[PDB]
């Protein structure tokens, strides 16, 4: 019902400026305030500001008055924040938020997926996604584990990774992507399945890097060795 | 602008325990409210002025306090609720958020499923060989991975990553991925890893040989 | 100057109105106080200008109640102007008040009034903050000027002090 | 009295700081105002007591002029009780404060409190609301306090003025 | 404390005639939200923050003013717009209500439908005979029922109700009820109600012998 | 979802006291204020009070401050309201409503039904419900009307009156109450159907009347004529 949808990564050049959406639904878009917020793992969760997009005040955090610009459509039904003169500081994760007021105080009570903004002057590579094909080598206790190497992509917002499409969810692991002595990034993806299984089922792994529109599927499967 | 600080900054304990993770303001606020966050997901509302759980919070927790001191407490922790916590406060523009309480549960000891994948050939012709060494649902963290190549050791060119405590299972999983070039790759014939963990009564390798299926 | 009687009572009077001031200006209204609350001023400033009413009575220590004074309201004039831009342009030092008085305020501050949520600019809520900041305002400038009035009058003391010592 | 060179200093001090706190307790605060803001006796009352300061050069009209600046200082001194009253029992007076005042605080009251909403007792919006009429209640009691020492001391002289004639 | 001042008192337009009703203030109020009422029902929430529509009010409807002085209009009146609508404000405890504006639509001149009942026979067993007369879906509302017996005239021994302004339709019903003993009741034999209304060309009368089915 | 029950109506002594409940469904009850409102025709909307069912907090207009007393029960969900020293000033329609903060004001989004007070030295008599048969005598155009006098009732507060159980709702006319010169009220309701249906259908109106606990059910035909 109540929803906030953002886009998902955000790829950006120092000095430039990025416009991020958060397309509001369910619920009367111009009777709440829209809030943002910045997560970086060294400072943790900062309140960046809010509008209102009834009348369209704005309040901001001092420490962000000249580096965000909160904006919405009435129309479209979307918050917007512009970010001026960016720096790797300005790396984060962006969650739009909306207060309610409720229970005596103001409430962050539906938040957005938030977007992965990096800033880096390197050209956005899109990922090489290999098949971890499984065999007696991945062979264990009667299950079987396979997965998918997403190698060499650059800026660090994960590339999203799901198997058959999402309708498989159990057993997957997405491990957290490393960067290599390349200064590209790594990550693979595995699913623990049961042996028997992998005759009769086809695994595919769904990659996609948006800041690349790289979407890719893999089929992941003995039949190769 | 109030600075909210939260004790401890890592908690742990084990599954059934009770916990309290504290918030302190360094001014007194009128309600604290707590998020939950996990890896990879926003942040989730928890509770909300100071007591409150949030839609579909477990009355499993609890939360408490006034002025400058509050607390979050968990009667019986269950492996769902390891995440941090970070509280947050609306007395005063900014709102600020605490600096998060990552609480990780004390499961039983579990061996790692060690599973190892050879390099594809899609690789291979773009002349690279990265071979992958899988650890599946362990615990503790300290699993360690050795890499063996004609039994000599490597080291330096390889990389580890591990999953967050599964919030099924509070296990994890790691994944080591071995690097070379092509022409290193078609040297050395076997090729293992080789895995000591508490869970093991003695270190398990696996390997395989390149150009068997 | 030949006035003091006329200029002790004014002394005197400059002394009330600070302790008047001060205790109001002592009246819960949350987290922060303004320095002249923390620094006690116009309590202490308040008694020195009851004190140097000691020149009604027309030694050593005279000169020394007169010069103390004159620090006193130099002291406050500087306080009171440092308070005033702590309030209109950055809350520089900040002041913890005090907790007898906090804890009737315990959840409130004067030194931002901007809601948070743009939705309450308009909320009684805000007119409530902007009233108490204009008060503080309006009541530390006139502690100021009264202090300013202490250094006038000191001043035509303190200057025919030591030109007579 | 013989001090009336000291006295005439008195009056003056307490003129200038009615008129200091008139000033203040005109800021934007809300609906209704103190009566004593809608007499306009801090300003009126306030020059009264300055002009009094005649004595301090010192014909029928003095004698008007205290006897005038007497009826001011007892006039306060009832118009403040009453708004204290007014304040902390009943608002039973609804001066309707003055337009240009209302324009900065047009949507807010400090005669009531008490929320309609009593989540809200816990608000920092209610610990505003009381935080004015607290200081509004130490403005009034101050400027009391101050209209009631008017009385002591032109009584003091007005006593001395029809017994001389 | 604050009186809220509705404007007109009774208010009436034609079908796509445009309104606006006001509410004034005794003092500044942030905002002023308005509430429909139709007779029998509860206040449904209509405007709240002086603009806003609530949930499923006609974009028909708008909200506006500052001050001391907001107005409702409406663009194009319809008939399920007929109501009570007041004003009200939060702006100082307690919130009060404006004394209401009631709308009632100018339609098109309707001739009532005349029906007369009987006294049923279960209450002739209880000794008391009314006899029921209604109008159906008439407007406007200046009907009259002479009730007539025997072609005697009755008068005060008769009552009138009536409806409220149909929602749908905008015409009015009304019933007249003459109540006798069943002693009158069974001397006469022919009783009648006759009605004038501005729909009808000459006054209808409606009529049954006492006796026949 | 969001809803409001009141018991309908109420009938009560004068010095006595009546107690009257609002049972909150489909909300957190504890997480907002519930508020009361009295109506009446001569003196319009009046607010009473509300409470917080969370602490338990309570405020009142002042003119009420001593007439009621509202509590709030946290496990049934159900807010009450006492009225104390009943006169006939208190006979009003009371409603319950919640009020949420919204649009940047607080907000009264949902009302119960209201619950009808009538203060009456008077004992409740029932009422006594005689059918309003159609005949050609009732007959016109092709349709034709059929009721039910409900008559002799006590207690101001209207009798609740249905047709076929609320299945029959258009042209269902339920007139107001008179005041007869007996002193008990009396009520009518018809409703007008096509000619052709009277054979085939039978109409039943269903009268309730709370105050006496009097459910009444009637057959209305021109099988009875």
């Amino acid at each position: 019902q109540v929803q906030l949808q953002q886009p998902g990564a955000e790829c950006v050049k120092p000095g430039a400026s990025v416009k991020m959406s958060c397309k509001a639904s369910g619920y009367t878009f111009t009777s709440y305030n829209m809030h943002w917020v910045k997560q970086t793992p060294g400072r943790g969760l900062e309140w960046i500001g809010a509008i209102y997009p009834g009348n369209g005040d704005t309040s901001y955090n001092q420490k962000f008055k000249g580096k965000a610009t909160l904006t919405a459509d009435k129309s479209s039904s979307t918050a917007y924040m512009q970010l001026s003169s960016l720096t790797s500081e300005d790396s984060a994760v962006y969650y739009c938020a909306r207060s309610t007021y409720y229970g005596g105080d103001w409430y962050f009570n539906v938040w957005g997926a938030g977007t992965c903004v990096t800033v880096s002057a390197a050209s956005t590579k899109g990922p090489s996604v290999f098949p971890l094909a499984p065999s007696s080598k991945s062979t264990s206790g009667g299950t079987a584990a396979l997965g998918c190497l997403v190698k060499d992509y650059f800026c660090e917002c994960p590339v999203t990774v799901s198997w058959n499409s999402g309708a498989l969810t159990s057993g997957v692991h997405t491990f957290p992507a490393v960067l290599q002595s390349s200064g590209l990034y790594s990550l693979s993806s595995v699913v623990t399945v049961p042996s028997s299984s992998l005759g009769t089922q086809t695994y595919i792994c769904n990659v996609n890097h948006k800041p690349s529109n790289t979407k890719v599927d893999k089929k992941v499967e003995p039949k190769s060795c | 602008q109030i600075v909210l600080s939260q004790s401890p900054a890592i908690l742990s304990a084990s599954p059934g325990e009770k916990v309290t993770m504290t918030c302190r303001a360094s001014s007194s606020v009128s309600y604290i409210h707590w998020f939950q966050q996990k890896c990879g997901s926003s942040p989730k509302p928890w509770i909300y002025a100071t007591s409150n759980l949030a839609s579909g919070v477990p009355v499993r927790f609890s939360g408490s306090g006034s002025g400058t001191s509050y607390s979050l407490t968990i009667s019986r922790v269950e492996c769902e609720d390891a995440a941090t916590y970070y509280c947050q406060q609306w007395t005063s523009n900014p709102p600020t958020f605490g600096g998060g309480t990552k609480l990780e549960i004390k499961r039983t000891v579990a061996a790692p499923s060690v599973f190892i994948f050879p390099p594809s050939d899609e690789q291979l012709k773009s002349g690279t060989a990265s071979v992958v060494c899988l650890l599946n649902n362990f615990y503790p963290r300290e699993a360690k991975v050795q890499w063996k190549v004609d039994n000599a050791l490597q080291s330096g060119n390889s990389q580890e990553s591990v999953t967050c405590q599964d919030s099924k299972d509070c296990t994890y999983s790691l994944s080591s991925t071995l690097t070379l070039s092509k022409a290193d790759y078609e040297k050395h014939k076997v090729y293992a890893c080789e895995v000591t963990h508490q869970g093991l009564s003695s270190p398990v390798t696996k390997s395989f040989n390149r150009g068997e299926c | 100057m030949r006035e003091s009687k006329t200029l002790g009572a004014v002394q005197i009077m400059n002394g009330l109105f600070h302790i008047a001031l001060g205790g109001l200006l002592m009246i819960p209204a949350g987290i922060y106080a303004p320095i002249c609350v923390t620094v006690w001023y116009p309590l202490w400033g308040g008694i020195m200008y009851i004190i140097s009413g000691s020149l009604l009575a027309a030694v050593k220590g005279k000169m020394i109640m007169n010069s103390l004074s004159l620090f006193a309201a130099i002291s406050g004039m500087i306080l009171s102007i440092m308070d005033i831009l702590n309030i209109k342009i950055s809350h520089f030092l900040k002041m913890e008040s005090l907790n007898f008085i906090r804890a009737h305020t315990p959840y409130i501050n004067i030194y931002n009034c901007e809601p948070a949520n743009p939705s309450e600019k308009n909320s009684p809520s805000t007119q409530y903050c902007y009233s108490i900041q204009s008060l503080f305002l309006g009541i530390l400038s006139v502690m100021l000027i009264f202090a300013f009035f202490q250094e006038l009058v000191i001043a035509g003391i303190v200057e025919n002090e030591w030109k007579r010592t």
